[PDB]
């Protein structure tokens, strides 16, 4: 939980791309 | 995707050995010499 | 005049980056070539270390070997299947544009380095998707190659069958019963009934869907990464001088080129004598192999240039002249003669009675109404 109620997404590092996991 | 292929232009250009994919290669072969390369290793003038 | 197309043994794709491959699919093909979307036929991987010690030999049973049809296994069957339950559960059309094996991808990617053996491919493209699969007359003529092949090397694929058999399980290790453990040693051995894994993967722009024949799972089945507990298995004659490293990394070269299409993060083999003994069972990691190869301390500099790097190169250099140089609605055939070593030769098919042959060995009639009705709602 962040310092807001908003779920934080898990970043990955797809080859160089990062994708947001909700 | 073509965003994606400058930023890999430009992380071949400053990089050299990356990670997981491939590196830049002259046409005879070699691979680019990287700007980070150039400071680090024998041939990286840090070592002189 | 019929087109042909000519590509160079040195293209490397420059930006031949993987996406992560995810399992969107799953089948497990019957002794009666038959498709069912079900996890019956994958196994689990179970070797403990001491059962090396009993000094199992490989040959026991291989007069009974029971092999498959070429022809019939070679089909497109299971993947359009799978092809047609995600199609009617999405209800639109996906945007994969290549369909294949695993077997024929990594024909494609060892080529350059394994240069030993010939093949024939047919591409067949439909719907704007293009489905590769094997030529039937040139595998009617392997099969004429094959029967004459000594027992020697049919004791050889038996054995290296029959470690799989030993090193793996039809059920989870708990759900397992003692019968089913020690009496894989009288188990009959087929090259019918497999256990397969539909998983779409990224190259660049272009997403492809494979059909990876999948040995085993390390302990459990992932509905998250199905990818990640995979496991296979292998067998190589031991090691005892420097053209015995040389074979064996040749033969690891092909093995984590396999693995690395389906994701399979770990590889193990088993170690045969001359005798088809087992001798040592090994096991590495897919990310791990390129490094270990070029940091081996007995040949530090064979060469300054990798070749994992540039088979991947290669690969996604053949994955995009495939996409690019195939057009819609047509039948090409893809043939490399190592005679050569040289080239690509890409050719059309012109021939109305073969060119159907080939659509009904990769499209079965049912998928073709399937996708035409798909079609009219579209």
């Amino acid at each position: 939980v962040c310092e807001c109620g908003n779920t934080q997404p898990v970043v990955r590092k797809d080859g160089m791309k990062l994708w947001g996991t909700w | 995707e073509v965003e994606q292929l400058l930023q890999f232009h430009v992380a071949t250009y400053m990089d050299n050995d990356i990670a997981g994919q491939p590196q830049a290669l002259q046409k005879s072969g070699r691979p680019v010499k990287a700007i980070r390369a150039r400071l680090k290793g024998k041939e990286g003038r840090l070592r002189g | 005049m019929s087109k042909e197309k000519i590509l160079p043994l040195a293209a490397r794709s420059k930006k031949a980056m993987l996406r992560q491959p995810k399992q969107v699919a799953y089948f497990s093909r019957d002794l009666n070539y038959k498709t069912h979307p079900d996890r019956s036929n994958l196994s689990y991987y179970y070797l403990p270390d001491g059962d090396i010690d009993n000094s199992i030999d490989l040959s026991v049973g291989s007069k009974h070997f029971l092999l498959g049809d070429s022809v019939e296994l070679s089909k497109l069957d299971p993947i359009l299947l799978a092809l047609k339950e995600i199609e009617k559960e999405s209800g639109a059309k996906t945007k994969d544009r290549i369909i294949t094996w695993r077997g024929i991808m990594r024909k494609l990617l060892t080529l350059p380095y394994d240069s030993e053996e010939d093949f024939v491919l047919d591409v067949v493209s439909f719907d704007g998707q293009l489905f590769i699969q094997f030529n039937v007359p040139y595998l009617k003529s392997k099969d004429v190659q094959k029967q004459g092949d000594t027992e020697f090397h049919k004791k050889l694929q038996f054995s290296g069958y029959k470690f799989e058999k030993m090193a793996t399980l039809p059920k989870p290790w708990p759900e397992c019963t003692r019968k089913e453990i020690d009496s894989r040693a009288k188990s009959k051995c087929n090259n019918i009934e497999q256990y397969g894994a539909i998983v779409r993967t990224g190259i660049s722009r272009i997403k492809i869907l494979i059909g990876g024949a999948v040995a085993c799972t390390a302990d459990y089945y992932d509905e998250n990464d199905p990818l990640s507990r995979y496991i296979e298995l292998k067998t190589t004659r031991t090691i005892n001088q420097y053209k015995d490293m040389i074979a064996f990394e040749k033969k690891l070269f092909r093995t984590w080129a396999q693995c690395f299409l389906l994701g399979i993060p770990k590889i193990i083999y088993g170690f045969r004598d001359d005798n088809c003994i087992l001798r040592t069972v090994e096991e590495f990691s897919t990310n791990d192999i390129p490094l270990m190869v070029k940091n081996n301390p007995l040949n530090e500099q064979p060469k300054k240039e990798n070749c994992y790097m540039s088979s991947i190169n290669f690969y996604g250099a053949v994955v995009e002249w495939l996409n690019e140089s195939v057009k819609d609605d047509q039948v090409w055939k893809l043939s490399y003669a190592k005679r050569n070593r040289q080239y690509l030769v890409l050719k059309e098919v012109t021939d109305e009675n073969e060119k159907q042959q080939i659509v009904d060995s990769a499209i079965p009639a049912w998928f073709k109404e399937w996708r035409s009705e798909l079609r009219n709602s579209e």
